[PDB]
């Protein structure tokens, strides 16, 4: 029976070692993410949560009119 | 926020010219021709200064 339908302890258990290595690093992953998020959120520094200002490509600097702009 | 400089009014006289704008509109073409040199420096002057108090001269 164990010669036709199953394997040695060793395949599950570095097949457990594995998983368990995915799933912990996936844990730390999600964590770090919140943390970096809020801050992020918090700062404005980061890539994210980027909130449009004007462009400052629309302004006319060309004399206008009167000398004090 | 800080004090705005002001010129004293002993800087601000000057002698004025007394005319009245039919003169002025009756010479104007003669006067931009002669008088063109300070007109176009005070013009300068005044736009790229942006400051009135920094063309009195
Ligand atoms: C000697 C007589 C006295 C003792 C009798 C002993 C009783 C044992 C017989 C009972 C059968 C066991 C039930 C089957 C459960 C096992 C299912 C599975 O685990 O088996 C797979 C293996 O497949 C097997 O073939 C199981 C198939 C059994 C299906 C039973 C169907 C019987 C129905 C009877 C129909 C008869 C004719 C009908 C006429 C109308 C394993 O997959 P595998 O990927 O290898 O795993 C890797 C393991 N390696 C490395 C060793 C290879």
């Amino acid at each position: 029976i164990a010669r036709t339908f199953y394997d040695g302890p060793e395949k599950n258990y570095e097949k457990t070692m594995a998983i368990l290595q995915i799933e912990a690093e996936k844990a730390e992953l999600r964590l770090k993410e919140l943390e970096v998020r809020r801050l992020m959120r918090a700062r404005g520094d980061g890539p994210w949560y980027q909130y449009p200002t004007i462009d400052k490509a629309l302004i006319d600097h060309s004399p206008k009119t009167t000398p004090d702009n | 926020p800080g004090i705005v400089e002001l010129p004293t009014l002993e800087d601000l006289k000057v002698q004025e010219v007394k005319v009245s704008s039919s003169v002025l509109k009756a010479a104007a073409h003669h006067y931009g021709a002669q008088c063109d040199k300070p007109n176009k420096e005070f013009m300068l002057c005044r736009w790229e200064e942006k400051d009135p108090r920094r063309c009195l001269e």
